[PDB]
């Protein structure tokens, strides 16, 4: 068994285009693209942990990482996605 | 072999790029930095089938290696 | 599931199972998954967004690679954030210099 | 069928002429009347143009002012330097209406004068005012 | 006391970095060009920069916190670390 964001691709599909579909492709595509994003952030962050000296990744350490490799408009956007997702799962 | 790639092949490449008139000399020229840019793509693709002990370059050994290049590529892999 | 109770849509408990399974640190905090889940599905809907647009100027309803690369090439964030990345099957925008024009 | 030198012969002329028999009496007497209108019509503008010329009599020798002639200075105050802001508030980019408020500033010296003091000055701003104007 | 003064000059400066440079002739408009990409150079690493220092919970940014930051830029530097 391979895993993937395939589903979750179509997903978030459906709730912007609901009458559009995708080619296996161009679905590869898209997940080699999460994954690339997946690998830089979740780099930078560690990186983060052992510059200051710590052997946890928090909230904080996604933040500031998002913060250096989107370039100021994707990078506000996502902060402010994130921090509303974290507070509404903080919630229940 | 690398008389394979010629006349309108590099004349097709420069279309795409827009290049609208072409000198004898690029094709010549063309060729060697192919084949430059394939010995350093498939030198790293071939380490990495000897640390994994295979007789096979995978997919994936071709992206690593662009990766590693500085060419990263989207669609053949994670 | 985790994922429900922030309202995304990526799976929060695979992307922590990653970041544990991936030695980037002793520990994991628990709102990082959720945090690095919803920019990721923020990027795709950002993608997918431009991409389906461009499936309707061409008149087409399933997203090819030529749509992700004029998406990513017509945004000027996108392209920065993929500039060292080739798309396959993806091509160029069009473009021809204006000196290189009849006159 | 080359036509001559300088001479317009035409189709519609020679049937016109031949139309009937008082055919050219009447084009002759509608060109002189044609005429006379033009000349009346002459008469008239040149009236007019005789009482707008005694209109203009003196010129504007009573509203000339004397030349202020003085030399380009090199160092800038701080009130030279607030007429400029002053001026660019008022004309924008009129390099020459900025020197002559000044008066000891040179076009040039004004057009570095934008770039040496553009983030000091907000001259942006003022640019971006100007033109709401 | 009269004082109006500026920042960002390296008038004479951009003369000496070509000259290291092997430059010859240089145009007049080489030096106001020059300014706007030491701008943009400086935006981009400071940026870093300073993200570390948020990141730090620190009000003073460290010769270290320019290190990662011109090594993310891809301006790996040696001697301050």
């Amino acid at each position: 068994r391979k895993e993937s964001y395939a589903i979750y691709v179509y997903k978030v599909l459906k709730q912007v285009h609901p009458d559009t579909g995708i080619s296996s492709k161009a679905m590869s595509i898209m997940n080699s693209f999460v994954n690339d994003v997946f690998e830089r952030i979740a780099g930078e962050a560690s990186r983060l942990a052992h510059y200051n000296k710590r052997s946890t990744i928090t909230s904080r350490e996604i933040q500031t990482a998002v913060r250096l490799l989107l370039p100021g408009e994707l990078a506000k956007h996502a902060v402010s996605e994130g921090t509303k997702a974290v507070t509404k799962y903080t919630s229940a | 072999n690398i008389q394979g790639i010629t006349k309108p092949a590099i004349r097709r490449l420069a279309r795409r790029g827009g290049v609208k008139r072409i000198s004898g000399l690029i094709y010549e020229e063309t060729r060697g930095v192919l084949k430059v840019f394939l010995e350093n793509v498939i030198r790293d693709a071939v380490t990495y089938t000897e640390h994994a002990k295979r007789k096979t370059v995978t997919a994936m050994d071709v992206v690593y290696a662009l990766k590693r290049q500085g060419r990263t590529l989207y669609g053949f892999g994670g | 599931t985790r994922s429900s109770r922030a309202g995304l849509q990526f799976p929060v408990g695979r992307v922590h199972r990653l970041l544990r399974k991936g030695n980037y640190a002793e520990r994991v905090g628990a709102g990082a998954p959720v945090y690095l889940a919803a920019v990721l599905e923020y990027l795709t809907a950002e993608i997918l967004e431009l991409a389906g647009n461009a499936a309707r100027d061409n008149k087409k309803t399933r997203i090819i690679p030529r749509h992700l690369q004029l998406a990513v090439r017509n945004d000027e964030e996108l392209n920065k954030l993929l500039g060292r990345v080739t798309i396959a099957q993806g091509g160029v925008l069009p473009n021809i210099q204006s000196v290189l024009l009849p006159k | 069928r080359k036509p001559p030198k300088g001479m317009f012969l035409s189709q519609e002329d020679v049937e016109a002429v031949s139309a009937n028999a008082t055919a050219a009496t009447t084009v002759l007497r509608q060109l002189d009347m044609e005429l006379v209108s033009v000349k009346r019509q002459i008469q008239n503008i040149k009236q007019t143009n005789s009482a707008l010329k005694e209109k203009l009599d003196g010129g504007i020798e009573p509203y000339r002012l004397p030349e202020v002639i003085q030399k380009c200075n090199a160092r800038w105050t701080t009130e030279e330097q607030l007429l400029a802001v002053q001026a660019i508030r008022k004309y924008g980019r009129d390099f020459q209406a900025i020197s002559d408020v000044i008066g000891n500033k040179s076009v040039v010296q004004v057009k570095n004068f934008f770039v040496n003091y553009r983030r000091r000055f907000n001259i942006d701003e003022v640019l971006q005012e100007w033109e709401a104007e």
